[PDB]
């Protein structure tokens, strides 16, 4: 089938989507610098890669334009990690639609220093077609995360039986 | 399940047969891979005991050992010419024979001992006619045929066992069958190989030229993969001579209309199917249906016709009846806006509907048949006022109505299958 | 049991109203407030605020309506809810005490109005409960009439002489399956208005049922706020009526043979169970419910109260709730579809669930996925027949079609049960695991039974082992199937009563019969042979038999085929126990041994019947409630109504083993597999008998039901229904716990190089180290022993392995996992990544530096590693993972090379 690729922007969401479901499709064939894995829904298997997760990344801008999607994610705790999210979403379309998605980090970890509703918001302001929130400790929206991303990705008359009664 | 289909016979009191066949049915572009294990029921430790009447732990030894594969078309005369080819009316045409080849010579089996021997036949023809059996007017029996020696009593003693064996048609990457001839004296194959199995910088020029996509990369270097059949038939998903394209006149919904009235719309989930898959259907027939005439009932099902070749037909008036494999009955009364409906056909190992084919004499199709009652659309189709009185109005079932039996059939493709059934 | 849905449903909508409600102006109500099923007479009632809508049921069709006038809407007020006479037909303890006075009555049902009225409602139709299970297949009965009561029957508008639809429709006229039965026309019934009734205040809730008095009567509980008002009717005249005082009484509910109402106090759910004859109310307060009662249930002779956030199952007898659980959403209709699954509907009302009665999610259809009124929203819903009918206030409903599981072999302990599914449509499907392979079984095999009709009731369907045969039984015309499947031919045998089917492995069928003479009942051991030549009679096959004492009646009949065979112990013959047969009676139970010889190919032919003991099993159990019993050593184990029991003597005293369970999925060697309270736990028996400590408990998390299991890879399929309006479609999803029942072994503190040993010939094995050493890493575990238990792996070989899956595993490991954590494991790890790049050196495997490059570049403490790597590979591939690889790193050097190089690379590799 084909091969979705998935730039991110951590690490820990990666780690996540693997090491939670062992549902006959453990085996994630791993390239270099990129993890691939076959995704089931609705009979469907397709191969989610992501391309990239400090001495590096100077790269993944190249990346970008290759990776069908561009997630997105940012600290809820800090106000930097979600006000930075401009400049990347800017840099994704300055470098062919992209299913972005974006995402919030350590929802349950005092909390919530921004307001869920505000976040909406702004993403629906910058057009964000995606948003999910997420955590490390166990997520309970990271495979609905996955998920909608799945279902996003890309995948006549009527001929008129004139035949009338046997008479 | 057993991974495998395989069929386990008793040749003697103590020597177990077991017929393992690698796939259900092997296509026209394939070879027939199939592994007979023996096995002895006797045990080591009691090899040595010491009236016993310990023969049946003694080691047996067959000489001579084969296995044939047969096909044969048979036909009744009746309706298939008989005196233009080149048991009361049932007629038999031999079509293929693999020649006798030696399982094995001189073998030996001890107690608790057990040996595989591999049997691959010559590649089939391309144009091999089918397994057909739904039927009875024509059908194509495919056989296999092992039999051996055994030394067991003073005199020897011969087994030997048949089994049937499902062939279907090679289908092409892009849905082209070949029309398998019937009117053909025989083919004769070669013997076919049989292994007893044991127990237990040129690349690097390549790539530096190719250097100066990455699958396609990855195959020009591993050149110093869709060939298979099977995987012909899986892939034929995930796209739009005596060659025919058997995906010629796909189209995702149907529209019946009697007389230039519409009485229903017909929409396929795909618009071919295999032969182990269910055929899902959305029939929208209130909405559809003209004001005047009320479709108060539809049986749906899936039958297969037998269009016989007018040249092999016999003269002595009507067109094919459907072989029903499966029906579904719904009654709309009330204002049913749509019916969705799941016409499974029987699926198993060892029991698949016979996928779609021509053949020199006959061709086989599949169609889902739609039979309509329509009835004038009254006011209350149902209910007829019988009591009528202050506080109550009762109304009861109208005794007797009247309608028309129109039918239809809307032609469906269904290949054969690539996913093999485990087997029992 | 089970439910899952055929096709996506048939849309239909109500005929609007044929009268004129105003004088001058119509309203054509449309909106259906309620609906229900009345199997006992082959209806289904829908109500609508004007009027009422009587249909024959299973072939849907509207047959009778009542069509109220604008003067009775106002006197009365327009129709609220319906309830049903429902017959109990057992004990109350409140109003009936003989039962045997059961027998079919009056058709009788009421209709409380906006402004308390019943009207009482009584249909008469020339139908008895058998005639209908006979002629419809409908599982009634359970405590042609030439063509007169034939309606709606369609004749050709051209030679009306011909029928071209009587019932479902005409074939326009096989020996196994079959008078004119094939037609299954709909019946002509009368509807009529028989009573009113005027009340002063509100019907919060009512309930009448049928008792004897002497004559047959019916009797109304009705809730008013100030308390409950028990009224007798004999022909529709209220006789004598008894008041009793309940305070904020919510619902009344008939359950575990006692009548109780449920009020809602302070946080609190009293519920007074009521005895009218003493006149006294016992209260019960429930555990902490803050929110107000949405319906009370019963359910496996337990009330389960639902509420708007949780649901709560009271336990009658002991009177303590004993289980709790919330969906994520909120409640807005719950209602029992069958004995065992429920029906849910979100608040949204657009989606159903079918949850299981412990709260776990079976099926689910997930709209309002923004797929965007057109929006179907559920107001109520009836199941019957296995077939849900949803209906809606907007005056549409909605026919489903379902399947349903059916119970199999009960464990026989060889090979892994089979799951089978059966429809209305005389359709079976049947899933069974791969059991020895290690590759997952995707599909679903069909089976059409031998018949063109639709009334038959596939009352038992069960496949022996090997899967070489497939015993059915048609209950409403007592007719048995032997299906062979691996040559695909049915024989059938007429006139036959079995109570129940069993297969006392392979070729052997233990029938609980019924016999015609005298009504007496019989145990046969038929010996179904593949081949029959001249259509034998089922008769001959039996070669044992058992007579049922006539006073003793049998609840159950239980066969277990054992996988070890205990040594008789006195041409010896080897006599083992090779099966059980457990016979459950009320004055005693019976374990029947069966003593045969087993030949080594297999052919267990079977010697005697030993009676190993006749139990009195105690009241207390309740034997009648048993669903499963094996006769383990010197006791009877046995899976009562929702918990496990001993009864081992050591005088014989029982014990409760496991409190929570609600299914068992099957036993293989020695291993229960019981479903928990939102687990999957497996035992192994020795343990369960002893009450230790399971072998392994996994949580089910979503609709990853159990189905089927396969120990030996550890794998749980589970069955999916992948919904949507165009199609509907079952697949299955196998899980893997392999990973879990290693950390569970280790847990044990089971030596280690066992664990590697069983576990090494598994393919996911690595994987199974795999998620445990990640998951350990993260927060903070107990690392050394996962460590060593990797480290152990590939080197205890049949030279040096070198190690090349502990390699491989810490690779995948460590790149998974995300840095502030890599200096961490190579703390626990006694080894570098300078040392990981030699020993790969040593072995020459191109792929752990592949697989490991972005972890050695940025590591936790020029570049010319990278032409290093790709050199070896490329000498890999000259001696399609290294070609895939080496293009890989080719591609990110020429990236790296236009965004700063690949020329050095080229000419260092000539």
């Amino acid at each position: 089938l084909t091969k979705y690729k998935i730039v991110f922007l951590k690490t820990s969401l990666i780690t996540r989507f693997m090491y939670d479901t062992f549902d006959d499709h453990y085996q994630a064939t791993i390239g270099i610098d990129f993890l691939s894995k076959t995704m089931y829904l609705d009979d469907k298997t397709i191969r989610l890669q992501l391309w990239d997760t400090e001495r590096f990344r100077s790269l993944i801008p190249s990346y970008i334009r290759d990776s069908r999607v561009a997630i997105i994610v940012y600290d809820i705790t800090k106000r930097k990690s979600f006000e930075y999210i401009d400049k990347w979403i800017e840099d994704v379309k300055n470098e062919e639609n992209v299913i972005l998605c974006i995402v919030g980090n350590k929802s349950d970890l005092d909390e919530r220093q921004i307001s869920t509703e505000e976040g909406e918001k702004k993403a629906k302001l910058l057009g964000a077609k995606i948003f999910m929130e997420t955590s490390t400790k166990a997520g309970y929206n990271v495979k609905a995360l996955f998920k909608k991303i799945a279902k996003s990705l890309p995948e006549n008359k009527p001929g008129v039986i004139d035949i009338s009664t046997a008479e | 399940m057993r991974a495998h289909r395989i069929d386990t016979f008793l040749i003697r009191e103590n020597i177990k047969l077991e017929i393992i066949h690698e796939s259900n049915s092997y296509f026209g572009g394939e070879h027939i891979s199939i592994a007979f294990r023996f096995k002895h029921l006797g045990s080591q430790h009691e090899l040595f005991n010491y009236q016993k009447q310990m023969y049946f732990h003694q080691p047996v030894t067959l000489i001579s050992g084969y296995v044939q594969i047969s096909g044969v078309f048979q036909y009744d005369s009746e309706v298939i010419s008989e005196s233009k080819f080149k048991d009361t009316s049932i007629k038999t045409l031999p079509l293929l024979l693999i020649p006798q080849t030696l399982l094995f010579s001189e073998i030996s089996l001890e107690p608790g001992e057990v040996r595989t021997f591999y049997f691959k036949s010559t590649k089939l023809p391309k144009d091999i006619c089918p397994s057909y059996s739904s039927s009875k007017v024509a059908s194509i029996n495919y056989t296999l045929e092992v039999g051996a020696d055994v030394l067991s009593d003073d005199n020897i003693e011969k087994f030997s066992n048949r089994v049937p064996i499902t062939i279907a048609p090679y289908i092409s990457s892009n849905a082209e069958q070949y029309t398998s001839r019937l009117d053909k004296p025989a083919i004769i194959l070669k013997t076919g190989n049989i292994k007893e199995l044991k127990p237990r910088x040129x690349x690097x020029x390549x790539x530096x030229x190719x250097x100066x996509x990455x699958x396609x990369x990855x195959x020009x270097x591993x050149x110093x993969k869709s060939y298979s059949v099977r995987d012909n038939i899986s892939n034929l998903e995930q796209k739009m001579s005596n060659l025919l394209p058997q995906l010629i006149n796909l189209q995702n919904a149907y529209q019946i209309n009697r007389n230039n009235e519409t009485m229903a719309k017909v929409s396929l989930s795909a618009p071919f199917y295999k032969t182990t898959d269910d055929i899902n259907l959305v029939i929208e027939l209130d909405p559809i249906t003209t004001p005047l005439l009320k479709v108060t009932s539809l049986t749906v099902s899936l039958e297969s016709f037998e269009i016989i070749n007018p040249k092999y037909k016999t003269e002595g008036g009507s067109k094919p009846k459907g072989n029903s494999v499966y029906e579904k009955h719904f009654i709309c009364f009330d204002e049913c806006k749509s019916v969705s409906v799941k016409l499974l056909p029987p699926r198993s190992p060892t029991n698949q509907i016979t996928g779609q084919f021509k053949t020199d004499v006959f061709q086989h199709k599949w169609m889902i048949g739609l039979k309509f009652v329509i009835i004038a659309k009254t006011e209350s189709i149902t209910l007829d006022q019988f009591y009528e009185d202050k506080k109550g109005i009762l109304f009861h079932s109208k005794e007797n109505l009247e309608g028309e039996e129109f039918t239809c059939y809307v032609p469906i493709p269904i290949l054969c299958t690539s996913e093999d059934f485990m087997g029992w | 049991m089970h439910l899952w849905p055929v096709s996506p449903p048939q849309l239909l909508r109500i005929p609007p109203r044929n009268a004129e409600l105003g004088e001058g102006t119509k309203i054509d109500d449309c909106n259906i407030l309620q609906s229900m099923t009345l199997p006992q007479a082959n209806v289904l009632i829908m109500l609508t605020p004007t009027r009422v809508l009587i249909y024959n049921f299973k072939p849907m069709a509207l047959v009778a309506s009542h069509e109220r006038t604008m003067a009775s809407l106002k006197e009365f007020g327009d129709n609220r809810s319906m309830k049903r006479s429902a017959p109990y037909n057992d004990i109350i303890e409140g109003l009936i005490s003989k039962k045997d006075s059961q027998h079919q009555g009056k058709l009788i049902f009421y209709v409380m109005t906006d402004k308390n009225f019943l009207l009482t409602y009584q249909i008469l139709k020339n139908c008895t409960n058998e005639i209908i299970f006979k002629e419809y297949g409908i599982p009634v009965i359970e405590p042609d009439y030439n063509n007169d009561d034939d309606t709606l029957t369609v004749f050709d508008k051209n030679s009306s002489s011909r029928i071209i639809q009587n019932g479902f429709g005409i074939t326009k006229e096989l020996h196994f399956l079959s008078e004119n039965i094939d037609e299954l026309p709909v019946k002509k019934l009368e509807l009529r208005l028989k009573v009113v009734l005027k009340f002063d205040y509100e019907i919060i809730d009512m309930i009448g049922i049928k008792t004897f008095s002497g004559r047959y009567e019916e009797v109304l509980i009705v809730l008013f706020p100030h308390g409950l008002q028990i009224l007798t009717i004999s022909d529709f005249k209220v006789s004598k009526s008894s008041l009793v005082e309940v305070k904020k009484g919510s619902k009344t509910i008939v359950c575990n043979k006692q009548l109780m109402v449920l009020s809602h106090d302070e946080k609190q759910t009293i519920v007074s169970i009521i005895d009218i004859e003493k006149q006294a109310v016992e209260a019960i307060p429930l555990t902490d419910t803050p929110d107000e009662l949405l319906t009370c249930l019963e359910v496996n002779g337990y009330l389960v109260v639902v509420y708007k956030e949780k649901i709560i199952c009271f336990d009658t007898r002991i009177k303590k709730v004993s289980h709790s659980w919330k969906p994520p959403f909120v409640i807005k209709l719950c209602d029992k579809i069958n004995d065992k699954i429920l029906l849910l509907v979100s608040e949204d009302s657009v989606n159903i669930h079918f949850y299981t009665e412990f709260g776990n999610l079976l099926f689910a259809t997930y709209f309002d996925e923004d797929d965007y009124a057109a929006e179907y929203k559920i107001s109520d819903f009836v199941c019957l027949d296995k077939s849900l009918i949803t209906v809606s206030h907007s005056g549409k409903y909605q026919v489903w079609k379902l399947w349903e599981e059916i119970k199999q072999t009960q464990f026989d302990f060889r090979n892994p049960k089979c799951y089978v599914l059966t429809n209305t449509n005389n359709d079976v499907i049947i899933y069974s695991p791969v059991t020895s392979s290690s590759i997952n079984n995707d599909n679903l095999q069909v089976i059409k039974l031998p018949t063109k009709t639709f009334n038959n009731h596939i009352a038992f369907v069960k496949i022996n082992s090997s899967l070489r045969l497939f015993a059915t039984y048609v209950s409403n015309k007592n007719i048995l199937l032997i299906h062979n499947l691996e040559t695909n031919m049915w024989s059938s045998f007429a006139d036959q009563n079995v109570l129940d089917l069993h297969w006392l492995g392979d070729n052997y069928l233990v029938c609980h019969m019924k016999n015609d003479d005298g009504s007496t009942n019989l145990k046969c051991l038929q010996i179904p042979l593949q081949e029959a030549n001249p259509d034998v009679e089922l008769s001959d096959y039996v070669m044992w038999e058992y007579n049922v004492p006539e006073n003793t009646i049998v609840f159950s009949l239980h066969v277990n085929t054992l996988s070890r065979y205990k040594l008789l112990k006195m041409q010896p013959d080897a006599l083992l126990k090779t099966a059980e047969i457990i016979l459950v009676t009320d004055t005693q139970t019976i374990v029947f041994d069966v003593i045969s010889t087993v030949h080594p190919c297999g052919l267990n032919i079977i010697k005697k019947f030993y009676q190993y003991l006749k139990i009195n099993i105690p009241i207390d159990v309740l034997p009648n409630k048993i669903e499963w019993i094996i006769n383990m050593k010197e006791g009877l184990l046995f899976f009562a109504d929702r918990k496990f029991i001993k009864l081992g003597k050591v005088g014989w005293q029982t014990l409760t083993l496991l409190d929570n369970i609600e299914k068992i999925i099957d036993v293989i060697r020695d291993e229960i597999f019981v479903v928990q309270g939102h687990n999957y736990v497996v035992y192994s028996l020795e343990d369960l008998w002893d009450d230790k400590k399971p072998l392994v408990s996994i949580p089910i998390e979503e609709d990853l039901y159990p189905i089927s299991t396969t120990p030996e890879t550890a794998t749980t399929h589970t069955l999916h229904c992948i919904f949507n309006a165009r199609f509907s479609k079952l697949v299955v999803k196998h899980q893997i716990y392999l990973d879990q029942l290693i950390l569970a072994k280790l847990e044990d503190n089971t030596d280690l190089e066992d664990i590697s040993h069983n576990y090494r010939f598994l393919k996911p094995y690595k994987f199974a180290l795999e998620k445990i050493l990640s998951t350990k890493i993260l927060r903070s575990d107990s690392l050394d022993d996962i460590l060593k238990l990797i480290k152990m792996y590939d080197n205890t070989d049949p030279s040096p392995p070198t190690h090349s899956g502990m390699l491989e595993i810490i690779s995948n490991c460590l790149r998974k996992i995300e840095t502030k954590y890599w200096n961490h494991l190579f703390t626990n790890l006694k080894m570098t990544p300078r040392d990981l790049l030699a020993l790969c050196i040593e072995e020459n495997e191109a792929k752990m530096l592949g697989v490991l490059l972005l972890v050695f570049l940025n590591y936790d403490e020029x570049x010319x590693x990278x032409x290093x790597x790709x050199x070896x590979x490329x000498x890999x591939x000259x001696x399609x993972x290294x070609x895939x690889x080496x293009x890989x790193x080719x591609x990110x050097x020429x990236x790296x090379x236009x965004x700063x190089x690949x020329x050095x690379x080229x000419x260092x590799x000539x």
